[PDB]
């Protein structure tokens, strides 16, 4: 890899998951009040073909 | 009884969208990333592209809308109260 | 008179004619306080149309009256309006009969 | 064209306008803490996308 | 929930703010404004409307 | 190019609802219970209303 390795990953472009590269404390607030205050559109998914 | 020698003129309307044309082996949407972007052979070194149109006549200037579908990114970061620190990353066409 | 009948039917046709609604306990509370709304002590539906300072939408309404309704009907503002969704709002709802002129 | 047929208008006031949640306070300072960390950032991506 | 969602130290719901710098020309408008998001809130875009 | 001075008037029709008002310390609808009823500010004692 010449080129690109933390560059690609640091944007979320390709690599991990939203529940894998955070606290597992953020992890569980998110899962507490998702409902009345929404915040998974805050962080990209990378999707890989 | 007395109809007329006749030929027929064919045609149709697409209005209201794009024309799309995917990067793809068979042209499919297997992910937000497609393969082709991912191979070494357009990855690894530079080369060179012609595109050649061919379109119907019109009496008045007229313009080609070319759009490139790529990837453009933005990271923002607050490390103290106060700041506001942020990245852009944009894929090929960065300069 | 044997029209149809607003106490059972289901229709109303005289919502537009409120002007402005307090509330209070035993004498010495606004039932809103700690000055959460803009006009802390009485809720403001429709100004008139002199009070040019908050109305919202291009109708003659105040904002806070607007907003908590959409909210309590669909839990929607604190994320920025936009069209609810289709199958959360029905025929009886709030959003669906809204006309300003 | 509108230039030529006297089409005119005039801006006067100008105002600005935002809404809070209020939050119970000690969760929101857990929630600030556990945001302001730098590996916890945040990321967008415009629709469209291209040139 | 009982509690640990809303406060009741009094606190306000909505927030008007005032342009401090504006200026004109033939075709522009250009107006700044200082946006102080208090201590210990949370504030979403989304909710800011011209 | 002959008119007149004029003025304009706004208002609204929206029929076919009620207007509410719920319990709750955000106005939100978070459980079919609701925390100011359960809250012991009013949950513990009796007041009237006007």
């Amino acid at each position: 890899t010449p080129s690109m390795m933390p560059q690609w990953s640091y944007m979320h472009i390709s690599g991990q998951d939203a529940s894998e590269y955070l606290s597992p404390g953020l992890v569980q607030f998110a899962r507490a009040t998702e409902t009345y205050f929404s915040l998974n559109n805050k962080f990209r998914n990378p999707t890989v073909a | 009884k007395t109809a007329v020698d006749s030929i027929t003129q064919k045609k149709f309307l697409c209005d209201r969208t794009l024309w799309r044309i995917p990067f793809s082996s068979n042209f499919m949407s297997m992910g937000a990333l497609t393969d082709l972007g991912q191979n070494l052979l357009y990855a690894n070194s530079a080369h060179a592209l012609d595109m050649t149109f061919e379109v119907d006549p019109m009496d008045e200037p007229t313009l080609l809308y070319v759009l490139f579908e790529v990837f453009d990114v933005v990271r923002v970061h607050q490390p103290h109260r106060g700041v506001i620190e942020t990245v852009y990353l944009r894929t090929p066409f960065s300069a | 008179y044997s029209g149809s009948i607003p106490y059972l039917d289901g229709t109303f046709y005289l919502n537009h004619t409120f002007k402005k609604v307090a509330i209070t306990f035993d004498s010495s509370v606004s039932w809103p306080g700690n000055d959460r709304l803009l006009t802390p002590n009485e809720f403001e539906i429709k100004r008139s149309v002199d009070g040019e300072g908050y109305n919202v939408a291009q109708c003659n309404m105040t904002k806070d009256w607007f907003l908590v309704q959409m909210l309590a009907n669909y839990n929607i503002g604190y994320q920025g309006f936009y069209i609810p969704e289709s199958y959360k709002d029905r025929m009886y709802s709030f959003f669906r009969n809204f006309q300003p002129m | 064209d509108l230039r030529v047929d006297g089409a005119s208008i005039k801006f006067d006031s100008i105002c600005l306008y935002a809404t809070f949640f209020p939050m119970a306070h000690n969760t929101a300072s857990t929630l600030e803490a556990m945001l302001r960390n730098d590996t916890n950032d945040q990321s967008f991506n415009d629709y469209l996308s291209a040139a | 929930p009982t509690h640990d969602v809303t406060t009741d130290r009094s606190q306000r719901l909505t927030l008007r703010f005032i342009p401090v710098d504006r200026e004109d020309t033939a075709y522009s408008y250009k107006a700044r404004f200082t946006l102080a998001v208090g201590d210990n809130r949370v504030l979403d875009m989304a909710s800011t409307y011209f």
